Parts: C-alpha cells; structure tokens; sequence
C-alpha cells in the first residue's frame, strides 16, 4: 500500500547482504585456500501502467 | 424480577468491599 | 414528500460505499489483495409527467488489478507473479480459482497449499515428496531436493499453472478467490490453459494494492455527501409538517 | 402500563445504558491485577435479546445477564507477585482497548437514535389527544 | 457497519504490533525463529448480483474485514557465536534436540546451551533432561561433542577418550507446523507429525558444531519497516472509525 | 414480513453465539431507512388527524343546517 | 392482530 | 439520612 517503504526495504536488505558478504570475506583472510565472494544484486519485476 | 418492575420490598444495601472479609 | 426517499437512498448508498472503503482499508496488510472499486450509479425513475426523480445505487465494478509492492523474503516458496498474472488453486467447492497470494505452504504429507487451498499443476493438484526442500523456478517449474542426499539428486517434480487474465475477465467470488466472468467464460473456455509468457519471481511476496490517498479522499467525500443528504432530508421534513398541519 | 412505543424505546435506552456501563467498567479495570478475592478481572459482555412479547411480531430489547468473557487471560511474568502461579505468570484481564472504544461509540449512537425516535413520536402523541376536543 | 470492519482492522494491526514486539524482545535469545503474521479477509457479502451485460459491470459486493489466520516462523539457519563453554552446540541444518518435560511428554528445542545437573546428566537451561540421556563421570577432564553427536569424555591418567552417547536429533517433515510451548520449546502437532529420530548427518539431520550457539533469526530493519507501516495503517483505520462516527452522529442530530 | 436483505456477518469467534467459522449473524436493519420510515409514519399520522378534525367540524356544521 | 399498534398499552400485561 | 452526593460517595473506601 505504502510502496516506497517496500522498495527501500529491499534496498536495505541488499545492502545488508552485501555487508554480510564483505564481513565474511574480511574474516577469512587467514584461511588457506579461501576464495572471495561477491554478491550480485539485480532488480525485480517492473509494473506497467496503461497509457491510453 | 424484571428490572423496572414493582415490588413491596426495599432493595438490599449496595456494599462493595475492597478486600474479602 | 418523496424527495426524502431520494435523499435517504443517497445517504444509505453513501454508507454502503463507506463500508466498501473501510473493508478495503482493513486489508492494507493482506498478502496479494485486490481492492474493490466503488461507483455510484444513477437510476432515473420512469413515469409521468415531468421526469425529476433520480435515485442513487452503490456498486462495486470488479476490482483493482494494479500490482502492489513486493517484500523480499529470503524464502524459496514465497513467489510473486507478473503483472496481470494469476496462480491457480483448487477452490473450496472443488472448483478452480485464481489468486495473487504467492505464499505457498507445504504440509506433513507434502502437498502444496495456498491459504489452505491446494495448488493446481498441469496434472491436478501438485504433491511434493514428503519432507523435501523445494525451489520454484522463474517459469513455474518446481524442483525438490531431499534433505541430506547428493545435491546432484535435485530433479523437477512439476510445473505451476500460471494464467493471464485482465479485470474485465475476472470477478471476485464470495470466498475471496477470483473466477472468470460468464462473458469471458464463453470465449476463453471453462478452464484457462497455462500461459507460458508469464515470469514468476521466487523469494518475493506481493502485498495489497489499496491506495491510501484514494481511500482518504473517498472518506472525506462520503462524509460531506452524507451531510448534504441529511440537510435535504431535514428541509423536506419541515415543509411537509407545515403544509399538512396548516392546509388540513 | 407504558405505551408500546414508549416501552420499546425506553427498553432500548436502558439496554444501551447497560452496554455503556459494561464498556466503562471494562475500560476502568484494564490494568487490574486482582479483585477483592484474589482472582483476575474478567472482561464482561452484555447479550441483547429481543423481548418479543407477542408471537414473533415486535418487541424491544432486554438483557438476560452479564456474561464473563472466555478468552486467554493475559500472562505477565512476575514471579515476585504473590498471585503468580508455579510458573510465575500473573494474570491480567483480557480487556481489549479498541473494541471497548468502538462499543462505547456504538452504544452512544444507538442511545441517541432511540432518543430521536421518542422525540419524533412525542409530537404525534400530544397531537392525537386534540382529536376529541 | 463500518465500525466493526475498522475495529477488525485495528485488532489485526495490534496483533501484528504484538508479533513485532515479541520478535524484537527475543533478539538475543539463542535459537529463535522469527514470527511472521499473515492476514486474511473474511467472507465477502454479495448484496445484488451483476446483471446481464459500453458500461461498467454493476453490482454491490461488500466485504467484511480482516482476520489473522496463522503466524508462521521462518526456519532459516541463524549465525553462530563462539562461547568457549564446551557444553554448547549449534546445529548446521534442520534438526531439533528432543527433551523430556517434567510431566513426561516430549518437546523439541534448538537452543544448544546445555549444562550438567547434580548427578551428571545433560540438561537444558531450564533443567529438563535431553534425551537420549548422557551420564558424565566426575573425572571428566574435558568433554567433546563430536560432529556426529558423539559425546566423548577424557579421563585422568588415560590415553584414549571414553565414548558415552550419541545426540540423536529429531527431524520433522514440516518444521513450520510445530507449536510453541513457550520457554524455547516446540511440541509436535498434526501439521508436524511423525517425529523422525536420526543420528546427526544421517537422513537429512544437521551436524553439530561444539562450543557455538545459534543466534536469533530476527532481521532488525524489516521489523522497523513493519512497525512504520503498522502505525500508518492503524492511523488510517482510526480515521475510518472517526468518519463513520461523524456521519451516524449527523443522522441522529437530524 | 421479514425484510429481504443479507444478514450482517460479524467476525467474533469468541462470543458464545457463533457460526461454524465464527460468523455471528446480526440483523439487517438499515438505520437511515428506519429513521425515515418513522418520520414518514408520523407525518402521515398527523395528516390523517387533520382530516378527522375537519370532518368532525363539518359534521357539526351540517347538524346546524337549518338552525 | 399479530402486531399491536404503537399507541396501544404494553402488550405485556 | 442520605450522605454526600456524587464523587465522595461513589469511590471505594473502607467502612468506618
């Protein structure tokens, strides 16, 4: 209903996932044979408004 | 019986204690 | 003497419209909800000799098919459809119904449900093997992996039935499910075949699509219209009194 | 005794007054921990019945009794309270706030509507008696 | 009238508010699954059916309100925190420790913070025994809980650990159907029946990490956005209540 | 006769009176209609009283025909 | 008959 | 012998 909240929530969730991935990458600097992870964020479905 | 009827007896006093006697 | 009845009809239908709007607002958090439109139709009374009296009737012309906002939940079973796309479930009375609620649940026996209604897939309700981890693809395909068993043992089980229908072809039933209208049923058949052009996103749930601005404006308008009708009723009520009490 | 319309509307007024009293008593005791005996307050409800004196034709409203609601009593973990059970959960009443305000508003509007009905009938009542003289 | 509809709306948002408050209060609880409340509208009322059909499809169809059906818990793997206490274990996967309640019925939990009672015996923080039981001798220099649930004890003046017992995990076919007993316990229902005991690592049971505790699943920002929207919907429903009252008041004052 | 209107369904599955799904049935009274009906009945009643009054006056005057 | 009038004495005697 | 009306006599007080 509010909308702009449920979009900014997805924005916050994407940034939280990115920060979690970054923290995992930083925590494992001393591990032998560890491979960095990169999270790929990419948008959801667009709604299309009729144009008479 | 019904609220608003007519009886020949006064209603008992309306006491409301704060603690159980 | 009969303008009071015109104004009373207007006030009662304003109450009905307000009831519709309040019911819409109460479901601002309902997952996959379609708001009920409201419109006041005017019915002109026929007769003789000078047509002056026209009454008001509230109506709900279908529903609103504008998609709402998708909440991203990190769960594989919450799905969201494309715009003007519908998931198919077996209705309460053994019939077919369409919905937007993508909150698919599983039971101990493994069957998929939506609000308790089993989901209908290619060959009748979809049943998943007992206690399996389920993933839904972007075109309705369903994959099941048993817990603890080579992740090389993931295989598709079925495909969801996703259909495409507009507001004109869809009418809400009393149990909350949407069905085909008779005029749409005559053209597109009793049962709608799966539409392969619809993409579905897994991990996002569609909320309600009630618009707060329209609801608030409608409430203000209903209040003011009701006050005007009450004034008309009061004006008619004094005149008739005077007239009769005096011309006797 | 009373004229039929008088009895119906007066019964409506009394029933709405009883409902308003129940709502007010519930709203007052929203935070009560104990009664006079050591038991939690239970939200009261009033049940309206139609006092159909004739067979199914008309009738005002009567109130048979005030019932005690059957809902899960609110549990608050306060083990130090003497009224806490073995697990330590003191019982708070099941009085909902929104429902009671809505009930108060509805009872007030029904009360006022019945008042308006009596006021409307009254003029016709007084004007009836001029028929003979 | 609209009063009941908007009151049902207000009751739903309060319920949702209570759910959010419960989720936020259990942030630091070990092995907590966040609760999510979903709502459903009740029966729609048909007043007059649409006629035989340009124009708009006439027809008054009025709703009833909103009701809460069931609140579901998200069974997603939480994070692990390091507490050097050797009695704490975390689960990597869908599995629950089985526990005897004092009355004699079996519950299921995920909080892996354990202790040992006066007579050996592995118990939860509430003192309930964790089944199938583990008795520990009083010369345990060090206890190790293995990946496969093996509970081995090191004895003084010996070179090999002594095996005691295997921590069998209970696996359910539908985890979301479990009933919350309250104090970090779940009880099987008809929607979560057939409790399948298994050695961890077998039949889909999760592995055990010793010395770690599972954090709560509660995401924080999601709850705050939920509270914002709940407050706004509550205000909208209150406005609807105020509007209906005003109209009926005009009707009465006529 | 019983008025033809859907019974007002209320969701209160805590009240002792309820349905299979907790749908309490409440009367279908339309308050505005009843208030307007009361006003109309009162006005028609008063009009008939005026008719009776003037008719009685005329009957008396007719009884005073030749006198 | 079945319905007593508004201006009648309480049906309940 | 009626007493004080209104507020004082409509408040719960212990008997004396």
């Amino acid at each position: 209903m509010i909308s702009s909240l449920w979009i900014a929530k997805t924005g916050l969730d994407a940034q939280q996932t990115n920060m979690d991935v970054i923290a995992n990458n930083l925590a494992n600097v001393s591990t032998n044979g560890f491979k960095r992870q990169r999270a790929v964020f990419e948008d959801l479905l667009y709604q299309t408004i009729r144009q008479p | 019986g019904v609220p608003g009827a007519l009886s020949n007896q006064p209603a008992p006093p309306n006491e409301a204690p704060i603690a159980t006697p | 003497d009969h303008a009071i009845y015109t104004a009373m009809g207007a006030a009662s239908q304003t109450l009905n419209q307000q009831a519709v709007t309040a019911s819409n607002l109460a479901n601002a958090s309902t997952p996959g909800f379609r708001a009920q439109l409201n419109a006041l139709r005017a019915v002109p009374v026929d007769g003789l000799s000078l047509a002056t009296r026209t009454l008001v009737t509230a109506s709900t012309p279908g529903a609103d098919m504008t998609p709402g906002q998708l909440d991203y939940t990190s769960r594989p079973l919450d799905v969201a459809l494309q715009q003007d796309g519908w998931l198919v479930v077996q209705a309460a009375d053994g019939a077919e119904g369409y919905t937007r609620n993508g909150n698919i649940q599983v039971g101990p026996t493994g069957q998929l449900t939506i609000q308790g209604h089993p989901v209908i897939g290619e060959g009748g309700p979809i049943t998943v093997p007992e206690g399996s981890e389920i993933t839904i693809a972007a075109d309705g395909t369903i994959s099941a992996l048993n817990p603890g068993d080579p992740p090389n043992t993931v295989a598709p089980v079925g495909r969801l039935k996703l259909v495409k229908a507009e507001g004109n072809e869809v009418q809400r039933s009393d149990d909350g499910l949407f069905r085909l209208t008779a005029e749409a049923q005559a053209e597109r058949g009793a049962v709608l075949a799966a539409d392969p052009s619809i993409r579905i996103m897994s991990g996002v749930l569609e909320g309600s699509n009630v618009k707060p601005v329209e609801a608030m404006t409608d409430m203000i308008a209903n209040a003011r219209r009701f006050e005007m009708q009450m004034k008309v009723i009061t004006s008619v009520d004094e005149n008739e009194g005077r007239a009769n009490q005096l011309l006797s | 005794a009373l004229l039929n319309i008088f009895d119906i509307a007066g019964s409506a007024l009394a029933a709405q007054s009883k409902r308003l009293n129940v709502a007010a008593s519930n709203l007052a005791n929203a935070d009560s921990v104990t009664g006079p005996d050591g038991q939690p307050y239970r939200a009261k409800q009033v049940v309206f019945q139609v006092d159909a004196a004739p067979g199914q034709a008309t009738g005002g409203v009567k109130v048979a009794s005030v019932i005690e609601s059957q809902a899960p009593e609110k549990l608050v973990y306060e083990p130090g309270n003497p009224l806490a059970d073995a697990n330590g959960y003191v019982k708070m009443p099941n009085v909902d706030v929104v429902g009671e305000m809505v009930n108060t508003m509805s009872a007030s509007r029904s009360y006022q509507a019945n008042i308006e009905v009596l006021n409307t009938v009254k003029s016709m009542m007084l004007k009836t008696l001029t028929l003979g003289q | 009238s609209s009063l009941w509809i908007a009151k049902t709306g207000l009751d739903a948002q309060q319920t949702n508010m209570d759910v959010i408050a419960n989720n936020l209060a259990n942030v630091s609880t070990n092995g907590f699954k966040r609760q999510r409340a979903v709502f459903e509208d009740l029966l729609y009322q048909t007043i007059r059916q649409p006629g035989a059909q340009t124009t708009l499809p006439s027809g008054l169809q009025i709703g009833t309100g909103v009701r809460p059906v069931a609140t579901e818990r998200l069974h997603s793997q939480g994070n692990l925190s390091q507490t050097n206490n050797s009695k704490d274990v975390a689960i990597k996967g869908q599995g629950f420790f089985q526990v005897m309640l004092p009355d004699g019925t079996s519950a299921y939990t995920r909080d892996g913070s354990f202790q040992v009672d006066q007579n050996g015996q592995l118990v939860t923080a509430g003192g309930f025994q964790v089944q199938p039981a583990i008795t520990i001798p009083a010369n345990a220099l060090s206890i190790t809980i293995g990946r496969d649930g093996v509970v081995s004890v090191t004895q003084q003046g010996q070179a090999a650990p002594v095996q005691v017992g295997q921590l069998n995990l209970t696996t359910f076919m539908n985890d979301t159907g479990l009933e919350s007993i309250g104090e970090n316990l779940y009880i099987e229902t008809q929607s979560s029946g057939a409790p399948n005991e298994s050695t961890p690592g077998l039949n889909g049971a999760g592995l055990l990490y010793q010395g770690y505790v599972e954090t709560s699943n509660v995401n924080v920002a999601e709850e705050l956005v939920n509270m914002i929207q709940v407050q706004r919907a509550y205000e909208i429903n209150s406005k609807a209540v105020s509007t209906t009252d005003q109209m009926l008041q005009k009707l009465t004052q006529l």
